């Protein structure tokens, strides 16, 4: 029952079975490397990946910096035996952790079942292995055997934290996306992880720790395993399908590369960035590719290069693709079994669902970009357990994701140099001097990943304007509700945990297996250092003004952004002028503790203010200082912000106003069926049901647009407010500490100040503020949805209803002969149904108790 | 009901160019992928090019750079431009609509001649 | 499920000796890998010594022959004999019962047993507290703290009462300075106050609940001044 049923040490002797030197497909001539078979069809190679790609043999930083927020290099990592032993144990521990969850047990079983298809012949009737889905296993006597395998975990390439799933290609076959599948090579390290900021959780967890949290490497590995799952079943989305962004405006990222395959794999809100028209195209496409496999098995009359029988191999693929087989031996794809399998691989196996099973803190979206790299070590039980990861039960790390908090659990996280420099990739944003005064421009650099995600309109497609023929055939969809924990359990119960495919004997391949990694689209660098001359101070200027670097002078707060940007000893605050005065005053040692007491009260009071309002649709609270914290709406003052918000609604928050384009909806054409009452009536019922679906389709589309175009904007402001609050705490702490350090050693001894206590209390206050800010911003996001996007859908939908009503009434009259005895009842039904809107229910489209309880 | 009708094809000189065409009737092709396949005698039918509704494409490795696939949602058509044709290209070509059924064109011969 | 109770800790002088013992409640004590781990606040447990089911011993890199671990199976007890104590040996000494399960240990899964520990301190103004005890739910207790200076009397400054239950992080219960603040869980039930004559900060606790059970500490805010603590236990009779 454990996934890894053997203890593996790097220096264990080879046995040619599960501990051996192996060779993998290669462009040139690789030497054998020591590897471990930790489970049927899965090997681990504790080596840096200098093998799989011949253009990637050097382990040093590259000439051109990778265009990624966090990268890390160390040519000496994983070069010693002890590191390789620790690497191996880390990976096996992580597999056990994944396997210990119902969801991971199901994913790993799917991976073992997902043998690459035997499509290596070009003969129409022959089953044959593809050799790049194999390895050579050297035996203790120095001979070798060849074996099929599904999955290899290997150490990273030069960028130690670039984790990804690689595989060898085919001259004609695109194995990862044509339904065949291919052996997957994951570059992965258990020895490092990412740090991310998170503030969404403060309401459920008000004592959430300060600073960065670490991603649990189990989540990270599970993410790569999910890609490996798609690719083994040949249903990966082509990497030329990317979510393209606008990059022209000053506030927009210079560039961003996020694949559809990535959005899918993340799940949650991110996967909903992809509209139904594209979703359904994919699903129909993979369905047809599975049908071709079934067909190819029906045409197969022989098998070569193994003693395994044709019956055995056909059966392996029956099970892999969950094909149906009739009593005559003929394979087919059942639509319902396919939809289940495809839904499990693409919607059940997601990062977001793994996070739910691990009960860990994790980024909620790919747009919550990693901010740091940490050295970790998960092998010792005192650091990390298979059931609890870092959050060890019955310790202070059990609650509030404390185990993942890199400041609280600092013995487990060593922060490394990020080799992406802070302004390696940036835009230069300059307030024209004359705006401030002729005086010099106020120009600041802004890190690429601090800018706004603005998705290209090309990403959102629909066929809403497309007419539709309605027939007596109901052609009516089922509900298809969102992946619940109960649904997952029901997949779990179905699941085949019985009989993995066997390790069969195949004939020996050549000593060097020739292979080239799958051809990838080339990616153009995005431009860098682009300069914008602006006629206003931006949120980026307001935020930068709140920062300070290393120095000797006493920092002073100022209510002037301009003063702060110009003087490294001056820091902008949106707090009151009384706070400025109180925090900046020379304070004698006898009044120090009273002064800190007051500042913490004032800091809390200022950051906890909430105004209530009845004058805004779907917004019942306002946090006024967001106005001057970030120059929202370019009004410098809170009164200006509260009023502006009442006057214009949630739109004043946005850096850009989305297009939400809903065309005239395609009209329904009804097939007539003279001489048949039941079919004519069915056609009227079908019209009305499809009209109900039409409202649902428009709403679902609008939500996708809103999630991607609007909610993302609000999320970033939410993150900048947390940064702004942190900046105020750090500045206030630096000033208080400077004052303390002016005192004599007698006064300090008497006072016995603990700056850690102050940090804690301020962090507590920041959490309380963020509870209010998150609730507020949530309201704004949903209000904007409710009041500025959805009504465009509603108007078009009511237009459609009105037209349909006329169509259906004409149809009843034109068929009143046939309908004789049924004309009046159908009139009422048509009239009733089409006289009232189908209410928008947000809960129907998005699952997040955060955005839903606003509704 | 759904019909795919191909046109074009025939004999072509090595190194030459040839365009195959297909028109879909009985269905819109908006939101549905399409593709071209080929099958040489005794051999398994293989995908040659794919094109998704939004225009993105995929190619068999060995035709990339020589073949281009295109579609027109408004006209419900697909075409396969074949340049620098090689003896390996000879066979029966088929257009496909990746819809809820088995939607294939009739099959059209392309013979590459030296 | 096993209970583990360590004894033997205390204050020791650099160079001095200690003998730790742990008695385990349960069965098949001789089934377990017994260990001693050292833990300091804000840090992971760290192995000091452990002993296999067969009596085989293992020691941390800092021990260097100074300590001896031993087990007595007929008494369900593990021992750690310690000599030449150093300032680096200071910490909570926690006994561990672990065992093999397949390729892993129960410790690796996370399901193994740990005691609360016995504290080891190594020697080189202060608040005192009192008024704790055992009460039924719905009962009352009054907690009290006083200090035991120049140029300032920081006791004059803001003072807070805190709570900590084993395995859980510390929390504030109430603070009194310019303002009186209460934890949300405690509002309407507890009252913090000052007695100038008596020179005390007090915490009246009414309508006590099982969940109030914890060691309560007094503190001068934003300083390192902390009291030793006073046990508060809210429980009904076993019946």
């Amino acid at each position: 029952m454990p996934f890894v049923n053997k203890q593996f040490n790097y220096k264990d002797p080879v046995n040619g079975v599960d501990i051996a030197y192996i060779k993998i497909p290669n462009a040139g001539q690789m030497q054998p490397v020591k590897a471990f078979k930790i489970h049927n069809k899965i090997w681990v190679i504790p080596e840096r990946d200098t093998f799989t790609n011949p253009e990637e043999g050097d382990l040093n930083p590259p000439p051109e910096a990778k265009q990624v927020p966090v990268s890390y290099y160390d040519s000496t990592y994983l070069s010693t035996d002890n590191e390789k032993d620790n690497y191996l144990k880390g990976v096996t521990k992580l597999f056990e952790r994944i396997y210990s969850t119902d969801l991971g047990r199901m994913l790993l079983t799917s991976i073992v079942r997902g043998i690459p298809f035997w499509g290596g012949s070009t003969i129409d009737t022959e089953l044959k292995v593809i050799d790049t889905n194999c390895i050579n296993v050297i035996q203790p006597d120095g001979s070798y055997r060849s074996e099929e395998l599904n999955l290899v975990i290997i150490g990273p390439s030069a960028d130690i934290i670039q984790f990804e799933c690689k595989s060898f290609g085919h001259e004609v076959l695109n194995l990862t996306r044509n339904g065949y599948g291919s052996t997957q090579y994951i570059r992965f390290s258990p020895d490092f992880t990412f740090g991310f900021e998170e503030s969404l959780e403060v309401d459920t967890n008000p004592l959430l720790g300060a600073g960065k949290f670490a991603t649990d490497p189990a989540v990270t590995l599970a993410h790569q395993l999910i890609h490996a799952g798609h690719r083994l079943y040949g249903i990966a989305i082509n990497p030329n399908r990317v979510f393209k962004v606008n990059t022209n405006a000053y506030y927009e990222m210079s560039g961003l590369e996020v694949s559809f395959e990535e959005l899918r794999t993340f799940g949650g809100h991110d996967a909903k960035f992809i509209d139904s028209l594209q979703e359904n195209e994919f699903r129909l496409y993979y369905y047809n590719k599975f049908k071709d496999i079934a067909s190819t098995l029906n045409k197969a009359k022989s098998i070569v290069g193994t003693t395994a029988s044709l019956q055995y191999m056909k059966n392996v693929f029956k099970e892999k693709y969950l094909l149906s087989e009739d009593t005559s031996g003929k394979f087919s794809v059942d639509k319902l079994k396919f939809d289940k399998l495809y839904k499990m691989l693409t919607e059940i196996y997601t990062e977001d669902n793994f996070v739910k099973f691990f009960k860990v803190l994790n980024a909620k979206t790919f747009l919550n970009f990693d901010k740091a790299v940490f050295k970790i070590n998960i092998v010792p039980k005192v650091n990390y357990t298979i059931y609890d990861g870092f959050n060890l039960r019955n310790t202070n790390l059990a609650a509030n994701f404390n185990g993942q908090n890199t400041e609280i659990n600092n013995m487990n996280f060593t922060k490394l140099k990020n080799f992406t420099g802070l302004f390696e990739f940036y835009k230069l944003l300059c307030v024209r001097g004359i705006i401030t005064s002729a005086l010099n421009d106020l120009c600041i650099k802004v890190n690429n990943w601090d800018l706004f995600f603005s998705p290209s309109e090309d990403n959102f497609t629909n066929d809403l304007n497309k007419g539709e023929e309605i027939t007596s055939d109901t052609n009516i969809e089922a509900a298809e509700e969102n992946i619940s924990l109960d649904l997952i359990q029901q997949y779990y119960l179905t699941f085949n945990f019985d009989n993995e495919p066997e390790n069969i004997s195949i004939e020996n391949l050549s000593s060097d297996i020739i292979g080239q990694l799958e051809l990838m689209p080339n990616i153009e660098r995005f431009p860098n250092g682009k300069k914008y001359e602006l006629d206003k101070y931006t949120m980026f200027h307001y935020l930068r003004a709140q920062e300070f670097e290393h120095g000797k002078s006493r920092i002073a707060l100022t209510n002037s952004v301009n003063e702060a940007l110009l003087n490294p000893s001056r820091v902008y605050t949106f707090f009151s002028s009384d706070y400025v005065k109180k925090v900046n005053k020379a304070t004698e040692a006898a009044m120090f503790l009273g002064w800190v007491e007051q500042l913490v009260y004032d800091f809390t009071d200022e950051t906890s203010e909430v105004s209530t309002t009845d004058k805004i649709a779907d917004i019942t609270i306002i946090i006024p200082y967001i106005g001057p914290a970030l120059n929202i709406g370019n009004m410098l003052y809170k009164d200006d912000f509260v009023g502006a918000l009442i006057f214009s609604g949630a739109v004043i928050l946005l850096e850009f106003i989305p297009e939400i384009a809903i065309p005239v909806l395609g009209t329904f054409a009804l097939v007539s069926y003279i001489a048949n009452k039941v079919l004519t009536v069915q056609t009227i019922d079908n019209a009305l049901s499809k009209r109900n679906e039409k409202w649902d389709e428009v709403y679902k589309y609008i939500v996708t647009n809103w999630l991607a175009k609007v909610n993302t904007q609000i999320d970033l402001i939410r993150k900048k407010m947390k940064e702004a609050l942190e900046n105020q705490a750090e500045a206030t702490k630096a000033i208080i500490n400077y004052q303390y350090n002016q005192y004599t050693e007698e006064e300090k001894n008497n006072i016995n100040f603990n700056i850690d206590d102050l940090s804690s209390k301020l962090n507590e206050s920041i959490n309380k503020a963020m509870i209010n800010i998150n609730k507020f911003l949530n309201q704004c996001s949903v209000s904007y949805l409710m009041n500025s996007m959805i009504p465009y859908g509603v108007k078009r939908l009511e237009d459609f209803d009105a037209s349909l009503k006329d169509a259906l009434l004409k149809y009843i009259y034109d068929n009143r002969g046939t309908l004789i005895g049924q004309v009046d009842r159908l009139k009422d039904k048509v009239n009733n149904t089409l006289s009232t809107d189908i209410p928008f229910q947000l809960s129907k489209y998005v699952d997040n108790q955060r955005l839903l309880s606003t509704f | 009901q759904v019909q795919l009708v191909e046109s074009g094809g025939g004999l072509v000189q090595v190194g030459g160019s040839l365009r195959l065409s297909c028109v879909v009737s009985g269905s819109d092709i908006s939101g549905i992928a399409m593709g071209w396949y080929r099958q040489a005698p005794g051999k398994r039918r293989e995908m040659v090019a794919d094109i998704f509704s939004g225009g993105s494409t995929d190619y068999a490795g060995s035709v990339k750079g020589r073949f281009t696939i295109s579609r027109d949602n408004a006209k419900k058509t697909s075409y396969l431009q074949m340049n620098n044709v090689k003896p390996e290209d000879t066979g029966v070509y088929y257009c496909r609509l990746y819809g809820s059924g088995d939607y294939w064109g009739q099959g059209t011969q392309v013979t590459v001649s030296s | 499920q096993l209970q583990l109770v360590e004894s033997g800790g205390g204050l020791v002088q650099p160079g001095g000796s200690l003998r730790l013992s742990c008695v385990v409640s349960g069965s098949d004590f001789n089934t377990y890998i017994m260990g001693w781990y050292r833990q300091v606040p804000g840090k992971p447990r760290e192995l000091v010594a452990d002993i296999t089911t067969e009596g085989k011993t293992n020691y941390g890199g800092s021990v260097k022959g100074r300590f001896t671990i031993s087990r007595d199976n007929a008494k369900n007890t593990v021992y750690l004999q310690m000599f030449g104590l150093k300032p680096e040996d200071a910490g909570n000494y926690v006994c561990n019962a672990d065992w093999k399960m397949g390729a892993w240990t129960a410790g690796d899964y996370g399901i193994d047993y740990w005691g609360k520990g016995t504290l080891v301190t190594v020697s080189s103004l202060q608040l005192v507290e009192s008024g704790g005890g055992l009460v039924h739910p719905g009962g009352s207790l009054r907690l009290s703290c006083a200090p035991s200076s120049t140029p300032f009397n920081p006791f004059n400054n803001m003072v807070g009462w805190y709570r900590q239950a084993p395995g859980k992080q510390r929390e504030m219960v109430a603070s009194i300075g310019l303002r009186i603040n209460y934890a949300d869980s405690v509002k309407g039930r507890f009252t913090i106050s000052r007695d100038n004559a008596k020179n005390t900060v007090d915490l009246q606790m009414d309508s006590l609940r099982p969940e109030d059970s914890a060691t309560y500490y007094c503190h001068i805010e934003y300083t390192h001044y902390w009291g030793k603590g006073t046990l508060v236990t809210v429980s009904s009779e076993p019946k």
